[PDB]
């Protein structure tokens, strides 16, 4: 396949990045999420909790509550910002608080998954790609960072 | 083992002891510690091969005793040197920067270049992450070394 068959550098351990041409919709089914603050959580949920509710974000948010205490102080991206674990976790798990790249990592560092993150600039053109584990892209769970604060989930195509 | 000679801009001599099967990287970090100089303004050579110093080696099978000296060269002009930092796009622009410097100065040029906030990006090299506060030649820069800018992606 075309998605299998990409180049991926290598950034940090368990972090890759590429930088595909093409469009999103040629391939992948785009499921918009609500505009809360916790739109990656929900994003997730679409593609990770059998029958996905507004609501089944929270859960998501569990597991990151034991991720934080697993990687946090060992992440590439948590040093340099100044902020123990519980100064992360007092906002970080408040609700309505915004997701990225960190807990991402955390996630599929966590949940022993395969976290891709697609980011397009312009209306629909993808710019880059990140992808926090070591899987196959067909069987992650694809992401869509539409704008620079916002995310969807991306259903894979038959 | 004995003590290693150390010949410095041709018109000196430091002595230093010659542990057996030890690493360059300490004999850096000595002559740094006697003469107050970073290690990675150090470069050491050979006296009449000219050939490069290999690192990670023990300077053994190298051909290497006491009595045998090294050259050692300085090169805090403050010299400059120029680095590709690569953008999450893929365009790595090419910066002038100095190992003397901090990081935060190259995390400020790159958002001058790149028209982006301070708090949203990050630079890697060779799979580990800059620190802010640290200098620059700690992480074993070099010209066309592909620097990596890593947004926080926060959404």
């Amino acid at each position: 396949e075309f998605l299998n068959s990409i180049p991926w550098e290598e950034v940090v351990p368990g972090q890759f990045t590429a930088n595909p041409g093409f469009q999103v919709t040629d391939y992948f089914e785009i499921v918009r999420q609500p505009a809360d603050g916790n739109c990656f959580y929900h994003s997730i949920a679409e593609l990770f909790v059998p029958n996905k509710n507004d609501f089944s974000f929270r859960l998501v948010k569990q597991h990151l509550e034991l991720a934080a205490r697993r990687f946090f102080e060992e992440e590439s991206e948590a040093k340099g910002l100044g902020l123990s674990l519980e100064k992360y976790l007092e906002v970080a798990m408040c609700d309505n608080e915004w997701g990225g790249s960190l807990e991402a990592s955390m996630l599929a560092k966590h949940l022993d998954i395969t976290i891709v993150i697609w980011v397009i600039e312009g209306p629909s053109r993808v710019a880059a790609a990140v992808k926090f584990g070591p899987g196959d892209v067909a069987g992650a769970i694809n992401l869509l960072h539409t704008g620079y604060n916002h995310f969807d989930a991306l259903r894979l195509l038959v | 083992g004995g003590d290693l000679k150390v010949k410095m801009l041709g018109g000196e001599e430091i002595l230093v002891p010659l542990r057996d099967s030890m690493m360059v990287s300490e004999l850096k970090q000595f002559i740094a510690q006697k003469i107050n100089v970073p290690a990675f303004q150090q470069r050491l050579a050979h006296l009449d091969s000219r050939e490069v110093l290999q690192e990670g080696v023990p300077l053994v099978h190298q051909g290497l005793k006491a009595g045998s000296t090294i050259l050692l060269m300085v090169q805090n002009s403050s010299a400059t040197l120029n680095i590709l930092v690569r953008n999450d796009k893929g365009r790595s622009s090419s910066y002038e920067v100095q190992l003397t410097q901090t990081v935060a100065v190259l995390k400020q040029q790159v958002c001058q270049r790149e028209r982006v906030q301070a708090d949203q990006f990050w630079l890697s090299f060779e799979g580990k992450p800059m620190d802010d506060e640290h200098p620059l030649g700690e992480y074993g820069l070099t010209t066309g070394c592909t620097v990596f800018m890593n947004l926080r992606l926060r959404g």
